[PDB]
């Protein structure tokens, strides 16, 4: 997809984490396990939220068909009646389908663009201090305990705290 | 080998599918159908209000008085009208109704009439009014519409018949009136006793009249002659005046328009069913909060928005990536 | 602790906002509003060409030239016309107008007319030329339409009525004439004489014919007469024939369209003011260099498109982020 | 927003920059002040100018409203007039707002993305003779003096000038 | 100095330019023109089947027989009809062609015509059949339109005319009428003796009558009288009857629908050449995958989708950037 | 562009990569050439190929006017078929030209989003065996013969085998 993250370098999904839709997968000393990052995962329910009432209100208003009557002196203008009523009915699904189309490659995208953005806001803040993998991984240099992920979870994570640590261990 | 943190997404079991601009049939984990397919194949009422059933029975023949619609004689307040494609109880006594597709779109925005007594047939003290035609027989005998008098000669004479009506009866009234174009003389003389006859209606707008034509046409429903209707709103407060030396087809009634409304006329071969609906089409009622459907384009009441599709999917969720 | 550069963005105190598809109510440092949404209020001149005030005239009042109209006998190139709802002053003496909408469309396209005297009341020396009805008074005597001639009987008679005139003016004229369709016979006979008429017009394309009715109406403006009114345009160089036995109401004038274009009839109860503009609707003119107005659909002049949104603001610049 | 920078890894946006959307702020010995970045501004602007017209003009033969009268025995044909003008109507008002908030979107996008590509022009010209803190600034591993910062705001930094210097104060 | 991989992109020498929102211009690697803008500038057979060409007459001058249209008296099945904007060659007797519009329209689904000799001219044996007019003249002889009868007095005699015919052809048939107007008393009795007549015409469904004009009218074509024209469309086993004290111009034929279908009139002043297509237009005809088309809105066929758009071209490729 | 690769910091295209849209330029002792990446650019194809198929397909259904004609007592029902066909005629035309001006910007965006996520995709699995020198190339570390090109070509470039290598030399 167009930010490079789903089906990407990341290379599939997880079926254990399922209490959002982006989130991590930690392993250490203490043991492993998956989280959503509920922050990232609310801002994008929220988008989708306004963005499926944002189409259905757009189309509140479209054409709606009146039943008439011609008699058989008047078939220019039942004819006319039945193009127009035809026309904006197709003017209308093509409306509908069209928006639908254009609106799921951008929904699919903007899911793709999220995972991007966590996974940078994530590589960001533990700079050096981590080895990237390529995958969507980070190992850490210094011991990270279930604090410590905590800390990255939540976007705390302290740096200069573990600086003189890593450091040394990226080294020897 | 140190500790890792690893950034992902979630993936689950559905296989709900959808499109995109650069990808058909896509495989997402949770996706929004926004169209209503369904319908419950059932002619409804629609917020407790039951449809006008007309049965075989056409507009006109309900309106006239046909004496096969007689069950329609006084109707309660409708929610819509259903009629048949070609229903068999229309004029019965063969003619032609004009500005008849004006009259069932006027029927549109109508939901209620109050049947008046506008020109009580006793009072045409100087002509018969117990005329009427094998075409309209009831019980083996010859009858007429039940909502209009056929005025004809009384004792070998026809004096200038007039009647009036001042229409104070608070709403807008329908009034429907005739002229009879006779098969030949014979049919002119026994009936009318005059020649060269007009049918004069006047109010303070509209001027109609016509003189009746005599000539051979083919039989229908046994008949050569032919009845020409008309009809009017007449306005409130406003008169109608019906002038005549022979040929008029008076009316005895007047249709108060007693409730307006959106309505419409559903043209169907179905049957109301006990049953309740928001939305009716021709087809069956839709009940979904679902903003578009794809059942029929004629539809009543509070409906979603109709679109030819026959899908409308929107994804919601993400692209549902196998595991690794 | 070395030296830095950082990369960044504007932000001011904008408190512009924008709708998005994902999000609502963003403010951004720069917006542009593209629909106008005000007016002046005002009825205007357009490019500096006035309406044509009927004030009280509908459009029949004015061309058959009720006298109540009398200050529009003669009027001057317009760019559009102002027509009340329900304008009292139109048939004085009451009846019908045929294709009476379709005059109105015609309007549209025609900027001003020259009005001609083609059938001069005088060349009528058959015929009693004089005659007017209280339902048209003036100075509380019968007058009639200035525009038109009520022929009636002169010495007891009414010889056959024939007036006839070739279009040479240069462009298409616009004809109006009409039959009396009177309340009874001692009506018919005081004025015409003769029983039994009839009133034909022929060009080279129409072939229009009537026979008066009598019949009781009731009275509208003291009359249970009525008038029949009926119009064509007749081409340069062709012939328009009258012929009547009685009860035709003939023009003495045509309208020769001495000026075409891009016109309306706007229904509005107000009047004309000393402003000009380019874009006139029934609110108001506007005067905007916006895209898109959402001031009223009918609109005339060089206008913005109309919509019925009520905002319409795109963003120009970016998310508008508080300070760190 | 799709691109990560604008309300992201740059948190803020900057009161003090008054004369772009987009530029710099830098800090040395010589003191310290803003700059806009004229060229992405100016793509910036052009872009966004072509847009508000391309817009604009495809709007600019839409349906027109036409007065017209109907008897009472044309209520057929006069409810027709009357639908026919209101679907129009209804299909211009959709279009235009439909027009607006997708363009409004991918606006606010094409700024993130403008901001995200100065900063990769930037970083990718420093190379590693800065630490890229996280939060859209970078720290020298060399002294660099007002003539240097205008270098880089340019995009005519001379990194083989400037390796040997910050690869030794990297180290030490 | 290392070995080196690097990642880009093609380029070519392609100048083919695309707009995109925020930038117009843009030179691309490869792109797709979806917008047919030729055609081949001829009228052309529609899937091997040649158009009708009326050349200078008119659909009226095809249906009635204007013997200038001889060459259309027995036609074969059509795609289109070809009719000049202002055909010569129409109503040579002066007159009018009523709901003549409508009858163009059912010309929009009809294919082919069986022409029926439905009321011989030889069964009129109480009147003369021969009258013709010098405005039909043929070889300086008066005549009269083909498929058209001009009953007229025999032995100083009109006695009523009668004549009828059930419709058992197995189509719909297109049946046409006329009733003669007059210029004057002379004509009305030296042709029909009678005076105050009517045409009748009666089926199941349609009641017409008609009393003619006499009147003083310009001539067209040397003639002040008129010949006014009516149609119906008579149903499979109904039975059109007409009856005439005088001025009936029957018709001999009707013409049974052989096959219906898509079709259309096209207004050209071309002729057919040669040429075959799938696309037919006004202009010419195209020959084209493309989706669209902005040649002519009016096509008959398999045809793209009209557009106004001057062009439309779709990227498919990527920006084609210089070589560094 | 939206992600800055095309024009971008890969200032130009190649004339000498002629069998594809996006690709590799390769220079080692054995010698230099061009080569397309076939998977990203059938990928981009298939896309690309669906895409003028949906906005075609789309317009299937649009209006068509039909021939009708009106009498000079029919003036009203004249203009107002009129006003319908033409109604229907400006809306096709703008959604035709509209949906094309969107997608073009997509589909040049879409273009620049491949061509970055092919160099991400390369960057990733090299990682610190090369330098990465911002014009869309990288200097390796260790020597990379046609084999090891091709390895990195088909995305099975092993960074272990190289780890110790490329280490030694980035250091000396
Ligand atoms: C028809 O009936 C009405 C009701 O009695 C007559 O009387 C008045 O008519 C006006 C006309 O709009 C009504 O508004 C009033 O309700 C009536 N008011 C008074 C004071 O009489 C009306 O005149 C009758 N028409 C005729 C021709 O006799
Ligand atoms: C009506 O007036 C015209 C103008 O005098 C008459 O004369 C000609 O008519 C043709 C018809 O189109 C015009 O083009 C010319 O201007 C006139 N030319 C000549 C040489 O006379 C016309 O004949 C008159 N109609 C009748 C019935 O008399
Ligand atoms: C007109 O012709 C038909 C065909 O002979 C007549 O006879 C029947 O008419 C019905 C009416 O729909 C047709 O379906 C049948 O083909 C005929 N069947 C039989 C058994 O006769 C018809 O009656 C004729 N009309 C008149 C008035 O005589
Ligand atoms: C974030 O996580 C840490 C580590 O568990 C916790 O102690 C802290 O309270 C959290 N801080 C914020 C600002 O949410
Ligand atoms: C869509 O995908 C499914 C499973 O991925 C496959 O079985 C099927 O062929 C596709 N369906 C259609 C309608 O093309
Ligand atoms: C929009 O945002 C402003 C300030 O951010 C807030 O005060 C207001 O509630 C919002 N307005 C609407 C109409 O929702
Ligand atoms: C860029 O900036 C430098 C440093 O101030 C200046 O000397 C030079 O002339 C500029 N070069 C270009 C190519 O704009
Ligand atoms: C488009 O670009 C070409 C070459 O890049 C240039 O010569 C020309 O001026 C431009 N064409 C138009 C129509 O603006
Ligand atoms: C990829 O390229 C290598 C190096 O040429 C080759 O040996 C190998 O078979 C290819 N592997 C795959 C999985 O395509």
């Amino acid at each position: 997809g167009l930010f490079g993250a789903i089906a990407g370098f990341i290379e599939g999904g997880w079926q254990g984490m399922v209490d959002g839709w982006y989130g991590y997968h930690h392993s250490n000393d203490q043991g492993s396990g998956y989280a959503a990052d509920k922050e990232s995962t609310q801002k994008a329910f929220d988008g989708i939220t306004n963005k499926v009432n944002s189409v259905i209100e757009k189309m509140n208003t479209q054409f709606e068909a009146v039943g008439k009557e011609f008699s058989n002196l008047e078939r220019r203008l039942e004819n006319l009646n039945k193009k127009m009523e035809d026309g904006f009915l197709d003017v209308w699904t093509y409306n509908a389908e069209l928006l639908v189309l254009m609106e799921n490659e951008h929904t699919l995208d903007f899911h793709d663009s999220n995972v991007k953005n966590l996974y940078d806001k994530v590589r960001m803040q533990l700079r050096d201090n981590v080895k990237e993998l390529g995958n969507g991984c980070f190992e850490f240099y210094h011991k990270c305990d279930d604090e410590c992920m905590n800390s990255v979870k939540n976007g705390t994570y302290d740096y200069p705290k573990y600086e003189e640590e890593s450091k040394l261990n990226r080294n020897e | 080998p140190g500790d890792q943190i690893c950034i992902g997404y979630h993936a689950n079991n559905s296989t709900e599918k959808v499109d995109t601009i650069l990808e058909r049939n896509v495989t997402v984990t949770h996706a929004k159908d926004i169209l209503e397919k369904t319908h419950n194949g059932k002619l409804c009422k629609l917020n407790g209000i039951p449809p006008l059933e007309l049965g075989d029975c056409s507009i006109a023949g309900w309106l006239l008085g046909n004496p096969e619609c007689d069950r329609l004689l006084s109707v309660p307040e409708w929610s819509y009208i259903m009629e048949k494609e070609n229903p068999r109880d229309g004029l019965c006594y063969p003619g032609s109704f004009n500005d008849y597709e004006e009259l069932k779109h006027l029927l549109s925005s109508v939901k209620h009439f109050e049947k008046v007594k506008i020109l009580p047939k006793d009072r045409w003290t100087q002509h018969t009014t117990t005329g009427g035609s094998r075409a309209c027989a009831v019980s083996g005998n010859p009858s007429f519409f039940r909502n209009m008098v056929w005025l004809t000669e009384k004792g070998s004479n026809y004096p200038v018949a007039k009647g009036s009506y001042n229409n104070t009866s608070g709403e807008q009234m329908l009034i429907i009136w005739g002229v009879h174009h006779p098969n030949d003389e014979t049919e002119q003389r026994t009936l009318y006793q005059n020649v060269g006859t007009y049918v004069s209606v006047g109010t303070s707008t509209l001027n109609k009249r016509s003189t009746p034509e005599i000539a051979t046409r083919p039989k229908v429903n046994g008949q050569g002659g032919r009845m020409e209707f008309s009809w009017t709103l007449l306005d409130m407060w406003d008169t109608i005046n019906f002038e005549s030396t022979g040929n008029l087809i008076a009316p005895e009634y007047g249709f108060k328009i007693s409730k307006r409304g959106s309505s419409g006329i559903m043209k169907t071969e179905g049957t109301l069913e006990n049953c309740e609906t928001k939305c009716q089409t021709p087809l069956g009622a839709i009940n979904t909060t679902l903003p578009f459907h794809n059942v029929h384009p004629l539809t009543i009441g509070e409906c979603p928005k109709y679109v030819k599709s026959e899908k409308l999917v929107l994804a919601t969720g993400l692209r549902n990536v196998p595991q690794i």
